[PDB]
Order: C-alpha cells, then sequence, then structure tokens
C-alpha cells in the first residue's frame, strides 16, 4: 500500500481481472482489488498490444509517414495522419493555403463527431442501458419520454417504439443473443426505466444506419473512409468550379458536403445530446457521481480549430494545464519544451539508457522489453495476476512537468471553461452549453420528469464518469456546428477566385534543410495528440508518437504516479466484484483507444 | 438458425471492423440482426473478461464446424506472442483454438491476408499472416486496408445464401471483388492512355483530373474493386478524390518504396 496524487492505493484486498476489457479500441486488461465492502481499492492499466509503428518508420520519406501512421488508428482515422503532415510541414517551413487548412478542419470535425456518436451508442451505451429492460418498456411511455426529452426529434410515435421493441424481441427469443450474450442484464448497476431503456436502444439502431451517412464527406475529401488519404503541403482534392465534373471538388460536391453538415447537426442536437443529459441526469439522481479521478486535479490539451489558421490565440478549444483543481490558472503548453512532455517506461515494456527519467518525444526511444515481475502469478505466456510493482504494460508514461494529467473531451472542456472565465471569448460557445447542460441536469430534466431538484455546481458535476460522457456529447454539437462555418468560409474563399489546394514548393527532397526537426499536435477524439519528427538526409531519424489514450491509460511512472484510467476506478463500488459494469462504464467513459495508445 | 460468426482481433487498428458498419447493401445492422449471429467482437459485444471468453467455447460446442470465424488483424510471434495478450494469453493461441473447428475462415483486410502495416520493415513483432499460421482450415482472403464495406459485406452475403466459399483466385481472394486492377477502368484512363498526367500537387493538369501515374498511383499493379464499386455507397475512391492508389490490398505495400515513386516501364501497363 502506498499513497499518491490524494488516493490511497492498496492491493491487499481480492484481485479480480478483466481481460479482454471489451468494447473498446484494440486491447487491454485491467485488474483491480476490492475491499471488505466491494469498492475498488487499487487499479492496473495494461495496455496488451504493439506494432511499433515508431521503430517501422525510421529511414523512410517523411512524404509518406502519414499513411503509415494513419493505421495507428481506423477508429480515429484520419487524426494521425493530420498530425504528420504539420509535423512534417512545421520541419521543413512549409504553410498550407488556405482551402486545404479549411478541408482538413472540416475532416477532422467530421471525425469527432462520426467517432464520439458511434462510441456513446455502439460502445458506451450498453453500460447504462439494460437491453432486456427494454423488452419489457410501454411503447406508449417510451413515446411520451421520448417528447419530453427532445420535442424536435420526429421518430416519436408509440408505433414505431413498438415496431423496435418487436424486432428485438424475437430477436432474443431466438435463442441466439449475438452481440447481447452473456451481458449482465437485470444488474442493480442498471437504473433506467425500461421506457429510457427501449428510447436509447431505439437510438443506438438510429445511429448506426446514419453514421454511414456522415463519413461521406471525407469520401469526398480523401477518397475513402476509413483511412482517408492527406498531403504534405495540401490537399489532393483539387479544385474548380467550371471541365469542373472532373476536378476532385466542384461546387456539386460542396453542396453534398454541406448536405452532410446539416443532418449531423440535426442529429447531435436532437438525439445525441438528449439523450446523454436524460441519462447523466438519471444516473445523477441515483448518485453514481464516481470516477472522476484525475479530472478533479490536473487536465491539459494543447488547444485546437483556431479561427485564423496558423494564430494559437485564437484556439475556438483553447487548451494548456490545470493543476491542483485550480481553475483560476491555465498553464501555457509547449510541444517544443523538452522539460514538459516527457514519457517514462519505469513501468512499461520498454527499456531507456536511464529509466530514472523521462523522455522528451525528440528524444524518444522504443526498444521493447517484454519481461514481468518476480511477483506474477502465472508464467510469461500465461499471466494470471499482473505484477503492477514492476513493467505491466506496452503504453508508455507520458507527463507534464512530471504531472499526471488527463486528457480528452473533458479536459478539453474544463480548459475552455476556465479560458472563457479568464476572459477569452473564442470559449464562449463550449461555456454557454457547460451551463445550459448543468441547468437541463439540475433542474429542467427533473421537473419535466417528476424527480427533485439538485443543485450540484459545474466543479462538482464535471469531474466524474457522467461529466466526462457529457463533456464528450457537447464537443460534438460544438464541432458539427464549427464545420458549419468552415464550409462557408471554404466556398466564399474559393468564389473570391482562390483555389488553392497545395504548397508544393518544397515537396522535392533537394530543398530541404539536410536536417530538421518538427511538431505536429491535434485535438484527437480522445484528447491531446503530438507527433515529433527529426529529418536527416531526407529521411526519417527519429519519429515518436505520444497518443491520448497513451496519456489516459498508461501506467505508473517513475515516482509511482497513475494515470487517469487507474484514478478514475479509485473509490467505486461495486454491486458484484465478478460482474465488470462499474469498471467498464468508468473505462469507457475515455473512449479508451488502445492501438492508438501504444502504436 | 442464423450461422455463428466468431469475429477475433489480433494486432489491428480496428479499421476493418469500421468498414464493415459502413456497408449500406446490406446495413451492418441486418447483417447482425437477421443473417449472423455476432456471438463474439471485441469491438461491440456486451460481456467482457471471463464472460466473454466463456462464448467461445459455447459456440464451438454448439455449432461445432459450422460457425465463421472472422479474423481482424494478425499475431505477432516475437516477444513469445505477447506482443498481443488476450486472457493472459498469445493471441496465436486464441486463433489457433477457435479455428480449429470453423467451418470457414475469413481473413480481413491486409493484415490478416498479408500482414500489413506492423509487418512492413523491420516488423519488429514478427506479425505473421493467418494462412502462414493455420495451414489445415479453409481460408479466404478479403484484402484492403481496409476493404471497401459492400466488400466485407458482399463475401458474408455470399457464403451464407450458398454456404459455400466464392471461387478464389490464386492468392487466395474472391474473384467476384478481385478480379480487376485498379486501372482496367480507372476513369482517369483516358488520359493514361493520351499520355496525360499530373507532375505536381494542383497543377493545371490535376485540376482537369488528368492521371495520377507520375505521382505514384499503383493502381496498375493493384487488385481491388474501388474503380467501379468504389467507397462509402459509391460517393468516391481514391484516385476520384486526387491521391493516387498506394497499392494498399497487395502484399508487401508498404515495402515497394515511396507512395510517390512512379512505377517504372510504363509501356506494360498501356
Ligand atoms: N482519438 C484518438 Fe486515437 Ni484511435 C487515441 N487515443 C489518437 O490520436
Ligand atoms: S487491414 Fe488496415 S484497416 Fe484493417 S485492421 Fe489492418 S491496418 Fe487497419
Ligand atoms: S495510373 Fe492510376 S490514375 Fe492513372 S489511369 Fe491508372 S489507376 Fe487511374
Ligand atoms: S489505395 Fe486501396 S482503397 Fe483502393 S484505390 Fe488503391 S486499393
Ligand atoms: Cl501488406
Ligand atoms: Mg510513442
Ligand atoms: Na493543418
Ligand atoms: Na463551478
Ligand atoms: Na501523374
Amino acid at each position: 500500500a502506498y499513497a499518491t496524487q490524494g488516493f490511497n492505493l492498496d492491493d491487499r484486498g481480492r484481485r479480480i481481472v478483466v481481460d479482454p476489457v471489451t468494447r473498446i479500441e484494440g486491447h487491454m486488461r485491467c485488474e483491480v482489488n476490492v475491499d471488505a465492502n466491494n469498492v475498488i481499492r487499487n487499479a492496473v492499466s495494461t495496455g496488451t498490444m504493439w506494432r511499433g509503428l515508431e521503430v517501422i518508420l525510421k529511414g523512410r520519406d517523411p512524404r509518406d509517414a502519414w499513411a503509415f501512421v494513419e493505421r495507428i488508428c481506423g477508429v480515429c482515422t484520419g487524426c494521425h495522419a493530420l498530425a504528420s503532415v504539420r509535423a512534417v510541414e512545421n520541419a521543413l517551413d512549409i504553410r498550407i493555403p488556405k482551402n486545404a487548412h479549411l478541408i482538413r478542419e472540416i475532416m477532422a470535425k467530421t471525425l469527432q463527431v462520426h467517432d464520439h456518436a458511434v462510441h456513446f451508442y455502439h460502445l458506451h451505451a450498453l453500460d447504462w442501458v439494460d437491453v432486456m429492460s427494454a423488452l419489457k418498456a410501454d411503447p406508449k411511455r417510451t413515446s411520451e419520454l421520448q417528447q419530453l426529452v427532445s420535442p424536435a426529434h420526429p421518430l416519436s410515435s408509440a408505433g414505431y417504439f413498438r415496431d423496435i421493441q418487436n424486432r428485438l424481441k424475437r430477436f432474443v427469443e431466438s435463442g441466439q443473443l449475438g452481440p447481447f450474450m452473456n451481458g449482465y442484464w437485470g444488474s442493480k448497476a442498471y437504473v433506467l426505466p425500461p421506457e429510457a431503456n427501449l428510447m436509447a436502444v431505439t437510438h443506438y439502431l438510429e445511429a448506426l444506419d446514419l453514421q454511414k451517412e456522415w463519413v461521406k464527406i471525407h469520401t469526398i475529401f480523401g477518397g475513402k473512409n476509413p483511412h482517408p488519404n492527406y498531403l504534405v503541403g495540401g490537399v489532393p482534392c483539387a479544385i474548380n468550379l467550371d471541365g469542373a465534373a472532373s476536378a476532385p471538388v466542384n461546387m456539386e460536391r460542396l453542396s453534398f458536403v454541406k448536405a452532410r453538415i446539416d443532418e449531423i447537426i440535426e442529429f447531435n442536437k436532437n438525439v445525441y445530446v438528449p439523450d446523454v443529459l436524460a441519462i447523466g441526469t438519471l444516473y445523477k439522481q441515483a448518485g453514481w457521481l464516481y470516477g472522476g479521478g484525475l479530472a478533479a486535479t490536473n487536465v491539459l490539451d494543447y488547444g485546437e480549430y483556431p479561427n485564423v489558421a496558423y494564430n494559437k490565440s485564437t484556439d475556438q478549444l483553447p487548451g494548456g494545464a490545470i493543476l491542483n483543481g485550480n481553475w483560476d490558472e491555465v498553464f501555457p503548453v509547449d510541444p517544443r519544451d523538452s522539460q514538459q512532455v516527457q514519457e517514462f517506461v519505469s513501468h512499461s515494456w520498454y527499456k531507456y539508457a536511464d529509466e530514472s527519467v523521462g523522455l522528451h518525444p525528440w528524444d524518444g526511444v522504443t526498444e521493447p522489453n517484454y519481461v514481468l515481475g518476480a511477483n506474477t502469478k502465472g508464467t510469461r505466456t500465461r499471466i494470471e495476476q499482473i505484477d503492477e510493482s514492476a513493467k505491466y504494460s506496452w503504453i508508455k508514461s507520458p507527463r507534464w512537468r512530471g504531472h499526471a494529467m488527463e486528457v480528452g473531451p473533458l479536459s478539453r472542456y474544463i480548459l475552455a471553461y476556465a479560458h472563457a472565465r479568464s476572459g477569452n471569448k473564442y470559449a464562449e460557445r463550449p461555456k454557454e452549453q457547460l451551463e445550459y447542460s448543468a441547468q437541463m441536469i439540475n433542474s429542467a430534466i427533473p421537473k419535466a420528469l417528476g424527480l427533485p431538484e439538485t443543485q450540484y455546481t459545474l466543479k462538482q458535476l464535471l469531474p466524474s464518469t457522467i461529466g466526462r460522457t457529457l463533456a464528450r456529447a457537447l464537443e460534438s454539437q460544438y464541432c458539427g456546428e464549427m464545420m458549419h462555418s468552415d464550409w462557408h468560409d471554404l466556398v466564399a474563399n474559393i468564389r473570391a477566385g482562390d483555389t488553392a489546394t497545395a504548397n508544393v514548393d518544397k515537396w522535392d527532397p533537394a530543398t530541404w534543410p539536410l536536417q530538421a526537426k518538427g511538431v505536429g499536435t491535434v485535438a484527437a477524439p480522445r484528447g491531446a495528440l503530438g507527433h515529433w519528427i527529426r529529418i536527416k538526409d531526407g529521411r526519417i531519424e527519429n519519429y515518436q508518437c505520444v497518443v491520448p489514450t497513451t496519456w489516459n491509460g498508461s501506467p505508473r511512472d517513475y515516482k509511482g504516479q497513475i494515470g487517469a484510467f487507474e484514478a478514475s476506478l479509485m473509490n467505486t463500488p461495486m454491486v458484484n466484484p465478478e460482474q465488470p459494469v462499474e469498471i467498464l462504464r468508468t473505462l469507457h467513459s475515455f473512449d479508451p483507444c488502445l492501438a492508438c495508445s501504444t502504436h | 438458425p442464423r450461422t455463428p460468426v466468431l469475429w477475433l482481433h489480433g494486432l489491428e487498428c480496428t479499421g476493418c471492423s469500421e468498414s464493415f458498419i459502413r456497408s449500406a447493401h446490406p446495413l451492418a445492422k441486418d447483417v447482425v440482426l437477421s443473417m449472423i449471429s455476432l456471438d463474439y467482437d471485441d469491438t461491440l459485444m456486451a460481456a467482457a473478461g471471463h464472460q466473454a471468453e466463456a462464448i467461445l467455447e459455447e459456440i464451438m460446442t454448439k455449432y461445432k464446424g459450422n460457425y465463421i470465424l472472422a479474423v481482424e488483424g494478425n499475431p505477432p510471434l516475437n516477444q513469445d506472442g505477447m506482443s498481443c495478450i488476450i486472457g493472459g494469453r498469445p493471441f496465436i493461441e486464441q486463433l489457433k483454438y477457435v479455428a480449429k473447428d470453423a467451418k470457414a475462415i475469413i481473413s480481413w483486410g491486409s493484415c490478416a491476408s498479408w500482414g500489413c502495416v506492423q509487418a512492413a520493415k523491420p516488423n519488429p513483432t514478427q506479425a505473421t499472416p493467418v494462412h502462414k499460421v493455420i495451414t489445415d482450415k479453409p481460408i479466404i482472403k478479403v484484402p484492403g486496408c481496409p476493404p471497401i464495406a459492400e466488400v466485407m459485406t458482399g463475401v458474408i452475403t455470399y457464403m451464407l445464401t450458398f454456404d459455400r466459399i466464392p471461387e478464389l483466385d490464386r492468392q487466395g481472394r474472391p474473384k467476384m471483388f478481385y478480379s480487376q486492377r485498379i486501372h482496367d477502368k480507372c476513369y482517369r484512363r483516358p488520359h493514361f492512355d493520351a499520355g496525360q498526367f499530373v507532375e505536381e500537387w494542383d497543377d493545371e493538369s490535376a485540376r482537369k483530373g488528368f492521371c495520377l501515374y507520375k505521382m505514384g498511383c499503383k493502381g496498375p499493379t493493384t487488385y481491388n474493386a474501388c474503380s467501379t464499386t468504389r467507397w462509402n455507397e459509391g460517393t468516391s475512391f481514391p484516385i476520384q478524390s486526387g491521391h493516387g492508389c498506394i497499392g494498399c490490398s497487395e502484399d508487401g505495400f508498404w515495402d515497394k518504396g515511396s507512395f510517390y515513386d512512379r512505377l517504372t516501364g510504363i509501356s506494360q501497363f498501356g
């Protein structure tokens, strides 16, 4: 047992293993210890995969890198490509043209919406929603609930919910439950009434059908989704309005993109945000405010979406770092500063020359070292209980000036709120969303459902699993709104006579400095993403990625400080220690991307 | 009753799963609810840990030699297999276990088919395609990074309708989707045939949709349905949106030089 960051870690209790953690991207093992009352008193995050993209990139052409690193992840598809081209452009002093900037922003915001909405419905919802309870639901009361939760949503009749319920019923009655097989249905951890469950399962099906439409924006600008194409110096989708039919981008294609954006805005406003507000209200009413972890103290993001390209003061999700829960002081974050972002491997399956220090990613090293501690139960190829006192993960341990930080939509929304209260006008919309949401969760939704009103502040409400889930939905909404504006700015610029999509002045390596270093950062769906590159004689000398789930899922550092996943699970009661419902609910609120975390 | 599918994940990016759910004809929703029984799939399944792993035994017993094993990603052989761990054990052990009683095996994407990005030089995990580990079972390769959504669901649809593996080429790929090279029917072919090429990004030739061969297009040596079926319900494909094919459905496509290096001997593709 030891204390760190206000958490009293104790491994003397009952050990519980969850391997595989499902409804995430990639591979994770989680172990916890619970006390005599089933409360988690220790948590252990183990990334259970590695591919070695950083090693693979050595010696290759910087212009090709984006395609390799894009394949770090097909869920957050394209965010690595964006970080890569930004890193190479930074290294080589390449400024992209305005249309390329706007198209990249539209692609980024399309990813945000798609990733966020799919995560909530298809990965997260089954931690809050009991699908078997939905079978008990009354269709008319579900219709009435739908009308209260979101008046504007046109799919609300009793017959519609009855039809959906019927298909679910015969599916379950078949004896082949598929994705619902061996679920934790009927657990007391589930608190929603039947009608809320039916509403949510209905929206799961709606979202599954609609999500394929949204990505057609990527398909137009980047050829395909997953894994749309990017380009060092701009975008490949050349513009001609007019022989306009022959160009990748013409007015007809742009009108198609706008139609898709408009649909996204309707979905976020009428389906996603209302569902999260309603479910959050009901779990708040049940008192389930666990899972805050590091969000209550330390949050970080690089900052993203500047109104004016290459002008960081205009970031519409303004970033920085907050420490010790002091929201009155946002520290600036510099990805070039060797003393700020650093990665430790003390408790990771890698080796450094000196593991007492963390390396800034321009000096990063990726050499595998799969070895298990002496206190392991089982063998090298058959682990029963991992030894977290030694090396226990394929995930490195990123820290900021030595501090363990949470990253993600919640971090960005806390930062935005802090910035807005400092006078930052660029953060006004997220502040509005948060104050609206608190009022809905505390007063409006309880009043509509006949529940008592509460008086939680944002400071109390946001650092929680509910808060983390809320921030993701609000971020989706904001991203949809922002790309709506980006689209108008793109079309305006093209009509003004600027059709440029690529700067090729430094495309040829004969024009490059013989040595160079660059960094590219991205507010990826799961948090702060950075790629750091060193170029030598036209080739990749070093390429290091520090990815959002690397931050959140990290194992302990040299000082023994815990990362966001481990902190978030602490101090959470489990209804049944051998049903990981609470563990899944909170882990999933980070939207873990394990292939990203390890790359 | 609906045919069980056990969908395993090795080393992967999860892009093949994502492509699968983009399918418009049929909808993934209808595939899951009315066509297959998707009994194991880490991306979507409700159960975790012990409850998840217990599903494998139950389906293998009840549907012995009558379930489909679908594999996304691949097994690593280095690090004693523990660069991909499932249930505290190497992924390769799960793959071999589930493979033994499958009616058929689908290698989704270039990872399962060939090795893909993690197998690119110097392959630090010795990631290995499924067919080099499972050597005594019928396998269908469905390559691409990821494959087109309707190709993935098209394979499933054929297998369920006929209870047969579709006709395969010598590389193990379904002829119904992989008989053509991109370059065979690419809409930019009349420019290629007339020696009309993009030479620099966003040059006048690029704005007129000229051929992408000299910008590194690997369409002439890449078998896939992209030029006809296209992507995301026929919305576009890489070449239509302005970037050359990078050869993503072909064995070893990461180690054939820069994506922007043109193929040599242009006369052979005329
Ligand atoms: N968002 C995201 Fe990825 Ni699949 C993570 N973590 C990215 O950078
Ligand atoms: S084939 Fe490509 S898209 Fe599919 S899992 Fe592998 S890297 Fe990802
Ligand atoms: S080289 Fe590429 S762009 Fe040109 S015709 Fe062939 S497939 Fe199309
Ligand atoms: S890069 Fe891949 S998606 Fe098609 S056009 Fe080429 S085979
Ligand atoms: Cl390959
Ligand atoms: Mg890294
Ligand atoms: Na950019
Ligand atoms: Na507050
Ligand atoms: Na060309």
